[PDB]
């Protein structure tokens, strides 16, 4: 089972992408 | 199921500074102000210095930052430094991202979107195979077989399986693709909005994927009940084939749907994160590879006792035609190699995503395959086109 | 025994003889005749409208 | 229109009483096999199941061995019926080539049997039956099949063939000959959609349908494997 | 010995019918039909389909009240179908599993069958008790049974394999007379619509025409050279058609004791199981074993419309009385009704 | 119509070559695989040769295997059987058959009496 997976790794990496860039954001403004 | 985290500790922080700095008495010299950049709060300090001031708490990694500080001055007239456009700059450097963690996010950053475009242009030429296995299929004379009956809603649901993967992986996207202007859009954002949507489509990629597992626990069934009796089949027991392909993986959902949606409630539930009974999903499939792999077996004890007592007729067919067919059957038996040990548990490194990768590629490409290898290379509905066809030319 | 089924044959041979055949444009044009006489009531000859076909 | 109406409702329930009883026997309809039971003639085919037809079960599966012994001996007819049949049996006497030598008409009857357009898909269980009188007319030789066959002198007995106890192997070697001669035309033309299953007929029958229900049992797995594109 | 001389004299007297025929072929519809307007394109559908069966349908019937067609099928059953409403009316069982033939009387009264255990059984419809079982069984054949048909409630005459054709009577229960003079297997045969005379094609490619009334042998039609399937009569009772086993359809003449017509075409290669004309008789529909039965026009020999439908041989194709559909039983169970 | 003479025969003596002729009259003779059957008096029928539409595939008796020869004249609508090299045991009657349908590989005419597409055979004899 990979796809119920890929998908669990997929969205625990794009959370952590989203708080790097939340931080980016009011990094700057 | 981090920046939910970082969203609140940021509230919490905001709040907890916005009391620390409700009590602070004015003094008499020459202090930068009252201030805030909404992110970094700091007791006012005289100006033209620097403050040593601490970085803020409310980060995911601060706990491995945790040691640092941030550097900012306020000038001559009890002013900060101005950035291009008067932006605060500040030199958050200390304990900002380290430099090559963003540079491993980037490799795995091209690696996801690498097996995104993968599966993706599998998955949807796979969805424009089996709808022309279908309308093949379900036009013809032999469109109900109690064989061919399967094989229809086989492709079914490799349909449902497809095409809901490829749409919780857009509805991914577009939750994920937006600027983050201000911190009352982001919060529509994190709370319950349209994630309502993303749940669904999540309960139905985890239908569609547990389903699919089953049926091909249902074709294997078929075919091994088929072969041990004597005589033809009397009862198609249809009802049964159609009940333990299309209920028991409600069955399995629905307690796993409500577990995801009463014990952990993340944003969307595409995150198996703390997974204990997440293995409430995966004992199915792992039912449903074991049990249909030993039948797999079970076929190839009698094919190969079936090619030996005769049809010695072409030497070396005993070979190449107890080969053809073993690649062919694998409709239903693949990828016990990367998961009867390993578990999306202790699995890590290259070798995780290596069996994601095979498991990722074949079960991509396999509507395709048996779209392909059950309804236009057998040869039974080749003459059945090529009868229409003859029809056809004609007028 | 091997005459008493020879002249079973050749007694209807005889028979079939002496039948007196009308030439055949004689039976072409009763046949003709026939078929032409009849083109109206036969429902595959013309296609019958949908009122008085009784399946559809 | 309430007469139409309950026209209407007694034919559709005439209709629903019909169909569940051809439900309930077409589920009897596709558990039992039929077996077309045909030979020359004085063959001995009597001894397998004990005006024509005879039914039989073993191992809670149906026979239904239609015997065709009232007809005519012109079988071009009435064997275009018999191919909805499972497994057409086909019981030669391997022994009466002494008086009409009839080893050669039931060659000449199998291929003819082999290559209709009809009997295509319907495979052949083959019973090389009168066994006992075999052995000693090729011992004693008071009809030769060497003087019937021209390849009988250049035969060699067979590597694989396994011997019954107590028996000569030139008995073994006409019987294979025989065997592998009905094996040539089952080869020879078409043999990817039925087969022959040769034997050879001993003294009780409680072996004998044994081995046709094995045979049978072939016979329905290779149609299901074939259904499916394997073999 | 004496009995060489037959021989000569049966070949001179066949001389004398092949010469006689050749005086009286001066002419043909070849020429004939030419000046006449041809239907062209005929196309015709499926309406109704009648999948109630199990093995193959060897024969159907239509009733003469053309609502209520018949068929016959090898596992068991004689199924009392419905052309308009697609209901079956009885589904009765028989002893024999391999029927070949089936038959509806003209009065809508008994059905009759008859395959290989060489009793054409006589079922009953008009059974008050509630349900409907054999009345007759009529056994003095040693063949088997191929085709047989109804003349009244009282008589009904039944082809053979055995090479006589039989004129039964039902009450008493045997036969009144028997048409012997067949060399071959005999299988089918067709009664003329003043039901005096009925041909009978057969096995050595000869289409005998017999007198029920007499009991006799009249004609003797050779013009095939393959085994005879099937055939049927003219609607006006001088003509009647021929399909045999070499794959063509030949229309004779009762009156001109020849053949009239080839129905050969080059494409077909495998021979007709069943042929009956149309209502009027301009349209002879034939049936084939390359799985579409083909229509024909009946005078200017030419395929005027290929039918669709079956993925197996066509068994028997009958045609309507008043001419308003056409029914083709087939090899797989099926039964579809072409308008 | 089928008319099946069968040309040639006599009375040979034991080792000579005769050509036994079959004339066909009323069909077309390319499409329909022909054979050769014959019948000692005093028991039934046994098929000895036969031939394929074309001419290709040719089969015996194996008791008469290579001393009798098979041929068919597709342009002629005839069947040469010629015999060489006879024997005492060889004295029957041979019936130019016919396999029944065209455009076919197998039939049923080695069978019994009233078979319809067989002619009246020659009675051949070899000498004492």
């Amino acid at each position: 089972h990979s796809q119920g997976t890929f998908t669990s790794d997929y969205s625990k990496y794009l959370d952590s992408r989203r708080a790097q860039d939340f931080v980016q954001w009011l990094m700057n403004t | 199921q981090v920046m939910d985290f970082l969203f609140e500790k940021w509230k919490l922080y905001g709040d907890q500074c916005h009391h620390n700095l409700s009590l602070l008495p004015p003094p008499t010299e020459l202090v930068c102000n009252r201030t805030f950049d909404k992110y970094s709060c700091w007791p006012d300090t005289p100006a033209n210095t620097t403050a040593n001031i601490s970085c803020p708490w409310y980060l995911p990694w601060h706990h491995k930052v945790q040691h640092r500080f941030v550097f900012k001055r306020c000038g001559p007239d009890g002013q900060w430094v101005r950035g291009p456009r008067g932006q605060p700059w500040r030199d958050a450097s200390q304990c900002q991202m380290d430099g090559e963690e963003i540079e491993v996010q980037k490799e795995v950053a091209k690696m996801y979107s690498s097996f995104q475009v993968m599966y993706t242009v599998g998955y949807s030429l796979s969805l424009g195979a089996l709808l022309l296995a279908l309308a093949i299929l379900g036009g013809l004379s032999k469109l109900h077989c109690t064989r061919n009956a399967i094989h229809a809603n086989l492709f079914a649901s490799f349909v449902l399986k497809a095409s809901s993967v490829l749409v919780i992986d857009g509805l991914l996207r577009t939750r994920y693709s937006q600027k983050i202007g201000d911190d009352l859009s982001v919060s529509t954002w994190l709370s319950d909005g349209a994630v309502a949507g993303c749940r669904v489509a999540a309960v139905f990629m985890q239908y569609g994927i547990v389903a699919n597992y089953c049926w091909l626990l249902v074709e294997g069934l078929y075919l091994h009940n088929l072969l041990g009796l004597a005589t033809l089949p009397e009862r198609s027991f249809f009802s049964l084939y159609l009940g333990i392909g299309w209920g028991a993986p409600m069955l399995f959902v629905v307690p796993w749907a409500v577990v995801k949606c009463l014990f952990e409630n993340v944003q969307c539930w595409t995150s198996n994160d703390n997974m204990g009974f997440w293995w409430i999903l995966r004992f199915p499939v792992f039912l449903a590879i074991l049990i249909n792999f030993f039948i797999f077996v079970r076929i190839v004890q009698l094919l190969v006792a079936k090619l030996r007592a005769r049809q010695m007729h072409h030497t070396d067919y005993k070979f190449r035609l107890a080969k053809s067919t073993l690649t062919l059957i694998p409709l239903l038996g693949v990828h016990e190699v990367v998961f009867a040990f390993v578990t999306d548990e202790h699995a890590q490194g290259t070798l995780r995503s290596a069996k994601l990768f095979f498991d990722l590629f074949l079960s991509s490409f396999q509507g395709l395959l048996v779209a392909v290898l059950y309804c236009f290379l057998n040869k039974e509905v080749q003459s059945e086109l090529r009868r229409r066809w003859h029809r056809w030319r004609l007028g | 025994a091997s005459i008493a089924q020879a002249r079973k044959l050749v007694e209807q041979l005889k028979m079939e003889a002496n039948i007196d055949r009308i030439k055949v444009s004689k039976a072409a044009a009763d046949l003709m005749a026939y078929c032409e006489a009849h083109a109206k009531e036969d429902p595959l000859l013309t296609p019958v409208p949908a009122s008085e076909n009784p399946f559809r | 229109t309430e007469d139409q109406r309950n026209e209407e409702k007694a034919q559709r329930e005439a209709n629903k009483k019909i169909e569940k009883q051809l439900q309930k026997d077409k589920q009897v309809y596709r558990a039992t096999h039929r077996l077309l039971l045909l030979g020359a003639g004085e063959s001995g085919k009597n001894t397998i199941v004990k005006i024509f037809e005879t039914k039989f079960q073993v191992d809670k599966v149906n026979f239904h061995m239609f015997d065709v012994g009232a007809q005519r001996d012109e079988r071009r007819k009435w064997i275009q019926c018999f191919n909805d049949v499972t497994a057409i049996i086909f019981v030669v006497a391997s022994s009466s080539y002494n008086m009409t030598n009839r080893l050669q008409a039931a060659l000449k009857l199998f291929d003819s049997i082999w290559n209709n357009k009809w009997l295509r898909d319907t495979s052949v269980i083959l019973f090389l039956n009168k066994q006992d009188l075999l052995a000693e007319k090729v011992l004693a030789g008071k009809s030769k099949i060497e003087d019937y066959f021209p390849e009988f002198a250049r035969y060699t007995t067979p590597e694989d063939a396994t011997p019954e106890p107590g028996e000569d192997p030139r008995v073994t070697r006409a019987k294979y000959f025989i065997r592998d001669e009905f094996l040539r035309i089952s080869t020879a033309s078409g043999d990817g959609r039925h087969y022959c299953y040769p034997h050879f007929t001993c003294a009780v029958d409680t072996e004998n349908i044994r081995r046709v229900f094995n045979d049978c049992r072939d016979i329905i797995q290779r149609m299901h494997l074939r259904q499916y594109e394997l073999l | 010995s004496e009995l060489d001389q037959l021989r000569q004299e049966a070949e001179q007297l066949k001389n004398q019918i092949r010469d006689a025929r050749k005086a009286c072929a001066d002419a043909t519809l070849s020429q004939i039909t030419n000046n006449i307007d041809p239907v062209g394109r005929i196309q015709m559908r499926t309406r109704r389909t009648l999948r109630g069966h199990l093995a193959k349908i060897y024969a159907m019937h239509w009733g003469t009240d053309s609502r209520l067609l018949v068929s016959a099928s090898q596992d068991g059953k004689l199924i009392i179908w419905d052309s308009y409403t697609t209901n079956k009316v009885h589904a009765i069982p028989l002893r024999s599993s391999w029927v070949m033939t089936c038959a509806y009387a003209p009065s809508g009264n008994y059905v009759a069958c008859g395959g290989l255990d060489n009793i054409c059984s006589i079922y009953n419809l008009k059974t008050r008790e509630g349900n409907v079982r054999v009345s007759r069984e009529l056994a003095g054949h040693t063949g088997y049974l191929s085709c047989c048909r109804f003349l009244d409630d009282n008589q009904i005459v039944t082809s053979s394999g055995d090479t006589t054709c039989a004129l039964w009577d039902i009450e008493t229960g045997q036969q009144t007379t028997t048409f012997t003079g067949h060399t071959g297997d005999v299988m089918s045969l067709s009664l003329a619509p003043d039901t005096r005379l009925f041909v009978s094609g057969a096995c050595d490619a000869s289409a005998k025409l017999w007198d029920v009334r007499e009991g006799m042998c009249r004609q003797t039609f050779t013009g095939h050279e393959s085994d005879i399937n099937a055939i049927c009569f003219f609607p006006n009772g001088n003509a009647f058609a021929t399909g045999s086993d070499d794959a063509t359809c030949r229309l004779f003449d009762l009156r001109a004791d020849q053949e009239l017509m080839t129905y050969s075409h080059d494409n077909i290669i495998c021979g007709i199981t069943s042929v009956s004309f149309s209502k009027s008789g301009r349209l002879l529909l034939a049936g084939y074993d390359d799985f579409n039965c083909n229509v024909w026009d009946a005078l200017k020999a030419d395929r005027a419309g290929v039918l669709a439908g079956h993925d197996n041989r066509v068994s028997c194709l009958g045609v309507t009385d008043d001419g308003m559909a056409v029914a083709t039983g087939s090899w797989d169970s099926f039964l579809k009704i072409w308008n | 119509q089928v008319q099946l003479q069968e040309s040639g025969g006599g009375l040979v003596q034991p080792g000579g070559s005769l050509r036994l002729s079959c004339a066909a009259s009323g069909f077309t003779f390319s499409n329909y695989k022909m054979n050769w059957v014959r019948q000692a008096p005093g028991k039934g029928l046994e098929w000895v040769s036969d031939i394929s539409q074309s001419g290709a595939s040719i089969s015996y008796t194996g008791s008469v295997k290579g001393r009798f020869t098979i041929s068919r004249d597709n342009a002629k609508n005839t069947l040469y059987l010629q015999m060489n090299s006879l024997k005492p045991e060889d004295t029957a009657v041979y019936y130019c058959a016919r396999c029944p349908a065209p455009f076919t590989r197998d039939c049923f005419d080695v069978t019994s009496t009233t078979y319809a597409y067989r002619g009246q055979g020659t009675q051949v004899t070899v000498s004492s």
